[PDB]
């Protein structure tokens, strides 16, 4: 009132659609200035031309289900995020440690990298066996080590008392061990691509290895031993599978075209660029 | 100041040099005051 | 009616004859951070007209062999304007951008550019080395090129190892010399956090890649500059401290 | 009422070429086409305008001014220009 | 080309504040512009010559 | 409502007082913790101790008038702001020019400089005479030359046609000439002290003569001639007096203690500092 | 109750035990410019928390012979902080200041300082020359000393040729070592114009002059610093352009 200038939606909305879209009967049109076919791809909007407008269609009531394509059924499938090798007999050793990264290798990585942001819970399953595949009645310990907790320095270390760190004791002959994990990020979503640096300061142009790393994705360490006072002589391998549940995804992006060279980095080899397609004989002959 | 944002593009066989005419005026908040006598004109002697 | 258009923000204005509509990314407008989403307790500053306005960067000359260029937005504007000064004195940053790309050409020129806003755009190292310690990493000045921008080595993969054909899954617009002379896209603030540092983090990149190359006839004008104009929109700052530019 | 404003002066252009300012294809990008100070009562471009002659009978002036540019080039020519006004405190900008 | 001057105003071009202008427009009327006296002629008289 | 923080007097008042204040009868007080005498001069507020509180007073109804002390009666008195010497016979010459400054000399300058800001109208009076004081029936012309108007270059110049510039034709034997002037500043008040520079740019530490000058105080030039085609032989002196009326004043300040060395500048000579007071014999003897 | 006090503005806070009240100059608060008083038509920017806050300058060491110091406010803050950056990028400026002066000392020290806010404070040249062309003029760095401040040559006339005894006609406060350890004054924006340039014009000066000198006994602490804290209050800016610092 003393001064006036201090005195001062979206676009669309989501429709619940249980089944695929139907088709309605149409007939020939002859008239002017009505043209569903002509589009402008420059505007950045995809063609809104439908079936019914382009040619004559019948009445089709479509019963095909759309459910199986939801992102929450798309990640419901478990996959192998890591495999850790434990040899209790070799030299001293005695324990194995695996820093938790689900980028460890391909198939599940390539799925999760078609979205920039994902929030979700997880379910880990531990399939353990001998190098020979056989099972033997030895008890194992799986201890989870959140960021900042001291790592086990040996098989006899006091780290394994686990007054705080959650553990799983399971014999090797028993069914696999399975646990649920919440969403533990300090942020509001996991992000598989972070463009930026974790810290301030100088950034050399020789070795940038600090670049790209997002601290919000560091969940700490998973450790495993075999529980005895004397060192057993055996070799052992632990595969880790994870379902991914209660999932939400934001700002989708393209799939990886090129083979992955590194675990944490999206590097590729520029001489070998694959040209995702298959080569052909000229054009204007299709197979 | 008047700057080139991008460039001046012309097809072939068309003049490559052109002209911008410039113009000036006032708006409804424009006012004046203290009327004086202008310096633009001079007179050396009486005009017969 | 739809072709012609004019924007305005701050003291700056843009007019276009031949423009084709406007892209509003992900169907949402830029907004201030709501009370529920907020975390940091300090009162943020909202400069408005001093920050929000169109800034024009230096122009790129587009040549028959040009491979494309890219930028990082909470980078290009960190050293320029009043927006850049607030960004160096504040630890926290939020805003959306209104983006405009401009390329003139005659009705005798032909070609097409692909303008795209690609969030969290992470360039990659180029080499066959699989060992993580000896693997190449893409410089500092290649990651944050600043106002001058950087150019692609191999635009087909977008330097990200990802096919450019699928880049249409990002808010994008074509500038086609026969159709429109400019492309315009408004980007709301997106990130996993309500505020984030301006100097460390780059929310999104811009990619102008000459899909169909530039072609013309002898006697036509050879020099075809490309100019980009960006308006930080609905800005916020917080965490005041001494200036840190790096 | 808008009136013809002279920008090109120099020692050249003779009589009527003083009204026109050239635009042409530039090799180096981001180049300055023309400039002038916007004081209407000052010796310069505004003396040719009829707003500049009527404000010389008056000591003071207050209000907003508008400048119009019309492009006389051929229909097939295209381009984009940036016209900017810089309030006082420095000489004319060196770069755009 | 139409022969009409630009109708573009302040409020449309950029963001402006609320300004209530008290400046007077009176002194510019043609009737106050010619109210000032001036010398239209001077005549020389010599009675002795 | 979406965000809360965007959702967001004086002290005293003026009393109309026609006459001086009265006095009310008081008597002795003996009690504790009521002490009008003790003040704190550190707070920056002057003592509010009155008569009635300090000692016993009678009932006095004061009829003395307060009117004569208003600023509008204080400047109602005319004073000499400038004097211009015109010799029409000497060499060529023929005209006199006086740039309007009321700081020309002392008495009126020292009054107006006890306020920082003054808005007012003015009334000029021109007393013209011969060097000998005598009056002779010659006609004079007083032309006012607003800022930016071309100055007279000679007695015969076309500048004197005065189609715009206001003029005063008066014979020398007639009563003085008197005119009213409005408030012509481009700002909202005249200001007798401007700390700052009129322009941008570099400011040398050798010659700063640009410093201190306020353009808003420049009212232009006052010119005078004597109207004939042939040059008269006489000497002439024109004193200019101005009443100052419809006056308003802001943010008062102290008077000048030191003699004025320059017209536009508040310079003084630091060796001669006057110590405004009169010297005395020790203390504790009053005259 | 009245002795103790705490201010707050922006992210900065000041607490005082021994303070004596607060001076509000000319009985008016700082305000934004009303619509009627405004002239320039652009929308001014109102940064608030980034600009309005307490800024502390370097400290002056007060010695037995000290003659006093002075400052110019839309000067000291032009090169420091975010306030200084807005001032260089904007042609127009308006704001009031909340001012605080601080001098500690023991109950065994004695002395008094006179803190005063003296609008349009114009220093003068010192010399006997009456000719205007050869007359001395007081430097650039003496007129606008910047953050470091300048000291009086002869405080009795305040360098203005005006008696210091009458300086009490200005908003003022004493800091008396036996009574209070700090002085505080709030100054509304005053000038003949609604906005004015920050780098050219200095609205008002501050004067700390040691009226009664500093005296103490052997064994007491010798070093007695004086520190000033100033909060630009209720700020406004306009006329955006490229940075001009001089
Ligand atoms: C008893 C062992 C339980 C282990 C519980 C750990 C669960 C970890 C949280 C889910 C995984 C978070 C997503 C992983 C991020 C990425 O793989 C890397 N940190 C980034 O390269
Ligand atoms: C026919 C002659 C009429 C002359 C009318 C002129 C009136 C001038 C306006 C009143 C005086 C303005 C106050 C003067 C300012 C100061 O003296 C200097 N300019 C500053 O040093």
């Amino acid at each position: 009132d003393p001064v006036e200038d201090i005195i001062h939606r979206a676009i669309s909305g989501a429709t619940n659609v249980e089944s695929a879209a139907d088709t309605t009967p149409s007939s020939h049109r002859l008239e002017t200035g009505r043209v569903p076919a002509l589009q402008a791809a420059e505007t950045g909007a995809t063609s809104n031309a439908t079936d019914e407008n382009m040619i004559e269609t019948r009445c089709v009531i479509n019963r095909n289900g759309v459910l199986e394509t939801t992102i929450n059924h798309f990640f419901s499938r478990s996959g192998l995020v890591g495999v850790v090798n434990l040899t209790d007999g070799g030299d001293t050793t005695g324990y194995a440690t695996w820093d938790i990264d689900i980028m460890g290798f391909v198939q599940l990585r390539r799925k999760c990298e078609m979205f920039t942001y994902m929030r979700f819970n997880a379910e880990f399953t531990f399939v353990t066996t001998t190098k020979s595949g056989e099972a033997r009645p030895y008890m194992l310990q799986y201890m989870y080590v959140p960021p900042g907790a001291p790592k086990p320095t040996g098989r006899d270390a006091f780290q394994w008392q686990t007054a705080t760190n959650p553990s799983v004791f399971v014999k090797l002959t028993d069914p696999p061990a399975q646990v649920s994990v919440p969403f533990m990020s300090p942020a509001s979503a996991y992000q598989w691509f972070y463009d930026g640096y974790p810290t301030f300061g100088q950034h050399p142009e020789t070795s940038n290895t600090t670049y790209g790393l997002c601290p919000n994705n560091m969940m700490g360490t998973f450790a495993v031993r075999v529980v005895s006072r004397e060192a057993s002589q055996l070799k052992l391998q632990t595969r880790v599978y994870m379902k991914l549940k209660h999932v939400r995804a934001w700002v989708p992006r393209p799939i990886r075209s090129q083979p992955y060279l590194l675990k944490n980095f999206p590097n590729y080899d520029s001489s070998k660029i694959t040209n995702s397609a298959r080569d052909r004989s000229s054009i204007k002959q299709a197979n | 100041t008047l700057w080139y944002q991008t460039n001046y593009v012309v097809p072939p066989e068309t003049p490559g040099e052109a002209y911008i005419i410039a113009m000036g005026a006032a708006q409804d908040n424009f006012t004046l005051k203290i009327c004086k006598d202008t310096d633009e004109v001079t007179q050396q002697a009486v005009l017969q | 009616s739809d072709r012609v258009a004019q924007l305005t923000v701050g003291n700056s204005s843009i007019t276009t004859q031949e423009a084709a509509n406007i892209v509003l990314a992900y169907g949402e407008w830029p907004e201030y951070c709501p009370d529920t989403d907020a975390t940091a307790v300090d009162k943020p500053t909202r400069p408005d007209v001093s920050v929000n306005r169109f800034y024009t960067l230096d122009s790129k000359m587009w040549q028959e062999n040009s491979t494309g260029w890219y930028w990082k937005f909470p980078d290009v504007l960190n050293k320029t304007g009043v927006f850049g000064q607030n960004a160096q004195f504040h630890y926290l940053y939020r805003s959306g951008f209104c983006l405009h790309v401009q390329c003139n050409a005659s009705k005798f020129h032909q070609g097409a550019l692909l303008v795209a806003v690609i969030p969290e755009f992470v360039i990659a190292g180029r080499g066959s080395n699989t060992k993580p310690n000896e693997a190449p990493h893409p410089g500092f000045t290649t990651t944050f090129p600043g106002t001058t921008g950087a150019t692609f080595h191999d635009p087909y993969v977008l330097d990200s190892g990802v096919p450019l054909s699928q880049a249409l899954i990002y808010p994008h617009q074509w500038v086609n010399l026969r159709t429109n002379n400019c492309a315009t896209v408004i980007v709301p603030y997106i990130n996993a956090v309500p505020f984030d540092s301006a100097i460390n983090h780059s929310n999104f990149g811009l990619v102008v890649v000459p899909v169909s190359p530039l072609k013309y006839s002898s006697g036509a004008t050879t020099a075809i500059p490309i100019t980009i104009t960006i308006a930080p929109l609905n800005s916020e700052f917080g965490g005041l401290r001494q200036a840190v530019s790096q | 009422v808008e009136t013809i404003l002279e920008v090109n002066n120099t020692t050249e252009a003779t009589g009527l070429t003083r009204l026109l300012i050239p635009v042409s294809s530039q090799n180096k990008a981001d180049e300055l086409c023309a400039a002038f100070m916007v004081d209407p009562g000052r010796i310069g471009p505004w003396q040719s305008t009829l707003v500049g002659q009527i404000c010389r009978y008056y000591t003071q002036w207050s209000g907003s001014l508008k400048v119009t540019f019309m492009f006389t080039g051929s229909f097939m020519a295209t381009g984009k220009m940036l016209v900017a006004y810089s309030p006082p405190g420095s000489a004319q900008p060196a770069n755009r």
